[PDB]
């Protein structure tokens, strides 16, 4: 949830919707099974793309475009 | 003995459907059948796994072969040595 600190400020100062209170109360747990991530883009879908690691044994070189262009030109 | 010599040195002597070469009578299915079948066996032969194909000292004067090879690159077991 990107709006993490905002919810904390709202509850401390008063107000906030039911979702903010729920996330605040369920986030206070100090357990390793719950992870807290905050940021302007870390919680967004964009940051999730780069988090995926490449396999150790899977080849990393890209040779698909070469095959496609070879097929297009020669064939 | 019988027919080749006459064709060679008999001047004006020709007939209809008697000879099959080179790729001559394709408008007739009967002849074409032979070349189509040989090419079919060749094409489904390269589809085999763990098969080695050789193209050595070839000028690549044909068109179908090159396009078929380009479209058949899905096989990761293609090796070529050309002079
Ligand atoms: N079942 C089949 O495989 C099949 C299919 C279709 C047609 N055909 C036959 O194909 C038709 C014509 O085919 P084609 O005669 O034009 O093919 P082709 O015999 O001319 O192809 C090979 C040629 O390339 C020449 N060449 C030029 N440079 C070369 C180089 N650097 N290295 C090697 N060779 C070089 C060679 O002189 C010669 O071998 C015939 O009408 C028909 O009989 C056969």
């Amino acid at each position: 949830y990107p709006e993490l600190k905002e919810a904390i400020t709202k509850v401390s100062k008063g107000g906030g919707s039911e979702a903010e209170k729920a996330i605040v109360t369920l986030k206070n747990m100090a357990f390793n099974q719950v992870t807290v991530v905050g940021g302007g883009s870390k919680a967004y879908f964009n940051s999730f793309v780069e988090h995926l690691p490449y396999p150790v044994l899977f080849p990393r070189d890209n040779i698909v475009d070469e095959l496609v262009e070879a097929i297009a030109n020669l064939s | 003995d019988e027919y080749i010599n006459d064709i060679i040195n008999k001047d004006d002597f020709y007939r209809g459907q008697h000879l099959i070469y080179p790729g001559a009578n394709k408008y007739s299915h009967t002849i074409g059948f032979v070349y189509g079948e040989m090419f079919r066996r060749f094409g489904e032969f390269i589809s085999k796994p763990q098969t080695a194909l050789f193209i050595n000292g070839f000028g690549f004067g044909d068109y179908h072969i090159n396009r078929i090879i380009l479209g058949a690159l899905l096989n990761p077991s293609f090796h070529v040595v050309i002079y």
